[PDB]
């Protein structure tokens, strides 16, 4: 099942305080007005793995903290590094130690740093940047039991964590005797409105719709009457022409280069190369060459 | 064979909008391109999308260029 | 403008980026100053 | 100098598994591509596996693919072979092979063999 | 690939120039053959590798040649203690395949 | 533990070590003369002492005579491109010193992996062996020119020549950003004085201003304020909150 | 403006004079060019 977020996914991008500043940044983000995947697991209706891709937006509705865990693993079998996040009764313990995990982990009702510590909505954005794993949290009381309210929530960065993994998949851990949302971050520009006190009250997307590109270019939420130039139209090239002439002759480079005799410097021989197909890949590949410094052309691209 | 190089079509992207308090509806103006390369209306200024052309005459409110003007009305 | 080649695409070709930034930067500063001259000319002639 | 110890001659019941050793003593170990070869009585020699000692990864010959698991224990400087689904005709002399796996130094295949099982 | 040798056995008296050639059904390379000499009831010993790059610790008297699909191993001066089994051995790629062997008898 | 370490990793698997929550004495590193090449790019060698750095990563591997100049931003080479690529905007110091005393005893331990990784993004490790992949249509053997083993190793002999003589090199990678500074230098600090024109350097921000109490309330995580012009206007006192 | 860091105080803290001069000359060229544009804007607008 699918539904739209309508507002959500705005987080504090940088490590600063800004007061009443409309500042536009480019970073991974959950697009406005986009499908967020909707699942159930109740009554046996188990939970599947998901494609992590570039980023994940996770939203949980839980009354008795049935959702208890998250994993971000490639093979999940002790071959490669795996992180465990579990939040049991009073302690939030974070172990990014290499662990052997059972294929279906459930609860009945090789290692760097280690961390220890519907009326409500908990929103989590898990993201890994520059070898650092950053967890975003926000708890918001809601009366709309059915679906996501059309309200703006800002997720603070809770802790920063040095994991460094090839994350490709995602799973949620559930108690066995809910609904969770999944969306994929993509690089987009947001224009963030900070208050006087710094709470992120509202934000506007930059590619969502023609009003939004105008809002981003004007760098204001309110846009007055008039014509505004925002971007440039451009037909993107589709095919590619690699038209070159066809010549049978090969390069006499190999014969010149491995020639038995070369002339002396006072009378250096000049050799004319013309009307032949020449491959410089062979020249790059050979490792006998002590010196390959090139000025006019970069050495990799000569061929 | 003698081939001409004509650079790919392009132009500025202008947004026609009434004030955000009034509405969120929007019309996009593609400059100097025929309405094939992209309520589609073609004028000498360029391809105009999202606007309903009318031959009724009114005073100019928002100028489109090439004699075309835009306004918010029933 | 004192670069290896005047054609920008030819600058993207004919050499890799890590060295190419200096040639591009010299092109950028030259062209941008050319705009500065042309635009300032436009404003003053427009004032006329 | 370099040698691989000969075993006591073996006869095996069909369906069992046989483990054959290969000792390396002397010289500069862990830089050689120790491998595994055999020759049946009255037939030419046939190759089974190849081991790059540093990453301890092996490949099995097509004809014997799916029946041989081969590992090399760097700590004891030994090379091990494991063969399953033994049959009556499989009783025979078993050899061991090696040689540096280094390119641009020529090489790739050399001798440095021992005596057998 | 099957490495077809020439011939199965050459019956040569001592001192003869013995060309124990070996021919490949498709091209392999000119630094892509190796020859091993197996002593009676033992394990073979390398003498020439990469078709012509003479292995260290071996006399010059043994000398391999050829390239492409046709390769040649030459033994220039047979002596009485040289009667033994010789194997060609493809060196390029694929599963290692060893020649059928040449037995030198009196 | 990382620089004067008993063991150094190979170019094949260069170790990356986290350094955090530690005051750093850069003086002993600079004054000590055992270091052969100490050329710096992002920071002055002499002034490597005063400044504060948020995060310092140390990279360890062992190189020949040519790589001391080969390992640099924008330089192209066999090991430089195929093995370990230095980012063109790298902010840091490359450090190298003699390795005859510890290594080159025959010491065959080191490995460098040539042709397999044609393109590698910066600061990336390739631990996959991948035996072939040189390029050609056939496969499953090496054959000739078709493919060859990338993982070649160094041979260090007690007879190694000066040109191929080995050297130990450690690259400390400084990532310059705005975040809580784990490492700083050995300078004690004065207390706080307010409402006075004072030259100030807080967590290594630096500048001149008048320190006053601010009624503005940070969110707990935030550390540095800023202006419309993106200049520092609010700071959180590090020692006391 | 094509320098290692946009903050001037940062340049003074991190890099010493021999390369610092090249860095600051980049800031002076960029910032000063921007100032020249700004003044020509102000001067023309003040004429208007
Ligand atoms: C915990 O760490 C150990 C190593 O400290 C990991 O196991 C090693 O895996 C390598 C293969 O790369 C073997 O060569 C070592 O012998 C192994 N050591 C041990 C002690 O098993 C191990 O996988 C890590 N994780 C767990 C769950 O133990
Ligand atoms: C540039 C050139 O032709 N180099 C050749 C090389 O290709 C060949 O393999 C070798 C063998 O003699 O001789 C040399
Ligand atoms: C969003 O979901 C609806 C129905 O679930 C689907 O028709 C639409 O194509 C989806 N949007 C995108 C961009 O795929
Ligand atoms: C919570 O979990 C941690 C580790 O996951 C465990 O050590 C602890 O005993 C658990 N219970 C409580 C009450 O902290
Ligand atoms: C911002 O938060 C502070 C916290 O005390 C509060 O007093 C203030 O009213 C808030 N501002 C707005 C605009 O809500
Ligand atoms: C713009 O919106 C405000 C409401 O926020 C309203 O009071 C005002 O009249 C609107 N402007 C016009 C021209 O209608
Ligand atoms: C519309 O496009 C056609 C070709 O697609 C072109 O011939 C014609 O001139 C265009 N219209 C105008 C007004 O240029
Ligand atoms: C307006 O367009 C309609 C439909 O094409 C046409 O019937 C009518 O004559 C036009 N009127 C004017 C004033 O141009
Ligand atoms: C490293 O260890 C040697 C031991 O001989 C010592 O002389 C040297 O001072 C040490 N270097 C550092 C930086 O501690």
């Amino acid at each position: 099942a699918y539904t739209n977020s309508f507002t959500r996914g705005v987080y504090y991008p940088d490590k600063v305080f800004r007061s009443s500043v409309l500042h536009s940044t480019q970073d991974l983000f959950l697009p406005f007005f986009s499908n967020v995947t909707w699942f159930h697991a109740i009554h046996r209706f188990d939970n599947p793995v998901l494609p992590f891709n570039d980023g994940v937006y996770f939203a949980s509705t839980e009354k008795s903290n049935i959702i208890r865990g998250w994993i971000f693993g490639t093979t999940l079998d002790s071959k490669t590094q795996s992180l465990l996040i579990v939040n049991n009764a009073t302690n939030v313990v974070i172990k990014v130690c290499e662990f052997q995990f059972c294929n279906d982990p459930f609860l009945g009702v090789n290692c760097t740093f280690e961390y220890v510590s519907f009326k409500n909505l908990r929103e989590f954005v898990f993201k890994n940047i520059d070898g650092y794993f950053k967890i975003y949290s926000k708890h918001t009381p809601i009366n709309l039991v059915r679906d996501l309210p059309q309200g703006f929530s800002a997720l603070e960065p809770l802790v920063d964590l040095p994991i460094g993994i090839n994350i490709t998949r995602f799973q949620t851990l559930l108690a066995l005797h809910a609904a969770y949302y999944v969306g994929y971050l993509q690089p987009r520009t947001f224009l963030l409105k900070y208050n006087e006190n710094g709470t992120i009250t509202d934000a506007v997307d930059c590619a969502l719709d023609p009003l939004s590109e105008t809002k981003c270019t004007l760098k204001s939420f309110t846009v007055e009457k008039g014509i505004y130039q925002t971007s440039n139209f451009r037909v993107q090239p589709t095919e590619s022409i690699v038209r070159f002439p066809n010549i049978t002759n090969l390069c006499p480079f190999g014969e010149v280069f491995n020639a038995t005799r070369f002339a002396s410097v006072y009378a250096w021989n000049r050799k004319r190369i013309s009307n032949c197909v020449a491959d410089y890949s062979v020249l790059y590949n050979s490792a006998s060459f002590s010196t390959f410094k090139c000025y006019g052309v970069s050495p990799t691209k000569l061929n | 064979e003698i081939l001409d190089i004509t650079p790919c079509s392009f132009g500025g992207v202008s947004v026609i909008t009434p004030g955000t308090n009034t509405s969120n509806q929007v019309a996009v103006l593609y400059q100097d391109v025929n309405c094939t390369e992209v309520n589609v209306f073609q004028t000498r200024a360029g391809c105009l999308i999202g606007a309903e052309h009318v031959n009724n005459s009114y005073e100019c409110d928002i100028p489109i260029g090439a004699g075309i003007c835009a306004s918010y009305q029933t | 403008f004192g670069a290896i080649s005047s054609v920008l695409n030819d600058i993207l070709s004919r050499l890799d980026p890590p060295e190419a930034e200096v040639q591009i930067d010299r092109l950028i500063t030259g062209r941008l100053q050319s705009l500065q001259t042309y635009v300032t000319q436009q404003l003053i002639r427009a004032a006329e | 100098q370099v040698q691989l110890v000969q075993s006591g001659a073996e006869v095996k019941k069909p369906g069992s598994s046989v483990k054959v050793s290969c000792k390396a003593s002397g010289g500069t170990f862990s830089s050689y591509a120790i491998s595994w070869v055999r020759q049946a009585p009255g037939q030419g020699l046939e190759w089974m596996g190849r081991i790059i000692s540093m990453f301890g990864i092996a490949n099995n010959a097509q004809k014997f693919q799916g029946r041989l698991t081969i590992t090399a224990d760097t700590s004891t400087s030994t090379a091990y072979m494991e063969l399953s689904s033994l049959r009556s005709e499989d009783t025979a002399v078993y050899y061991c092979a090696r040689g540096p796996y280094y390119y641009d130094s020529g090489g790739y295949y050399l001798d440095y063999w021992g005596q057998g099982t | 690939i099957v490495l077809t040798q020439s011939p199965g056995t050459l019956s040569l008296s001592p001192g003869e120039r013995a060309t124990l050639s070996c021919r490949a059904s498709q091209s392999v390379g000119s630094g892509y053959l190796a020859w091993y000499q197996q002593r009676p009831g033992q394990a073979p010993r390398l003498l020439i590798y990469g078709a012509s790059s003479r292995a260290t610790g071996i006399p010059d008297r043994f000398s391999g040649s050829g390239s492409g699909t046709d390769f040649t191993l030459t033994i220039s001066r047979l002596e009485p203690e040289d009667f033994a089994v010789y194997y060609c051995q493809q060196y390029a790629g694929s599963p290692r395949t060893f020649g059928q062997g040449t037995r030198l008898e009196i | 533990e990382v620089f004067n370490a008993t063991r150094f990793a190979s170019v094949y698997a260069w170790n990356r070590k986290r350094i955090s929550n530690c005051v750093a004495d850069y003086s002993v590193l600079y004054n000590s003369a055992s270091f052969s090449t100490f050329k710096c790019y992002g920071v002055s060698p002499t002034k490597l002492n005063d400044l504060c750095f948020t995060n310092v990563y140390a990279d360890s591997f062992v190189i020949r005579g040519d790589e001391v100049r080969q390992i640099a931003p924008g330089q192209t080479g066999k090991i430089a491109d195929y093995n370990y690529k230095l980012p063109d905007d790298f902010t840091g110091c490359v450090i190298a010193w003699n390795s005859n005393n510890l290594d080159s005893k025959g010491n065959y331990n080191y490995l460098y992996r040539l042709f397999r990784k044609s393109n590698l993004k910066p600061f990336e490790r390739d631990i996959s062996t991948e035996i072939y992949q040189a390029g050609s249509t056939p496969c499953n053997g090496v054959e000739g020119f078709n493919c060859y083993f990338p993982l070649q190793s160094y041979g260090f002999q007690p007879t190694n020549g000066v040109g191929y003589q080995p050297y130990r090199v450690v690259v400390l990678s400084f990532e310059l950003l705005h975040a809580p500074a784990t490492v700083c230098g050995p300078k004690k600090s004065t207390n706080l004085v307010k409402n006075k024109c004072v030259n100030f350097n807080f967590n290594g921000l630096t500048g001149t201003g008048v320190l006053t109490e601010s009624n503005k309330k940070f969110l707990p995580f935030q550390q540095f304020g800023r202006d419309i012009a993106d200049t520092t206007d609010a700071v959180r006192d590090p020692q006391t909150l």
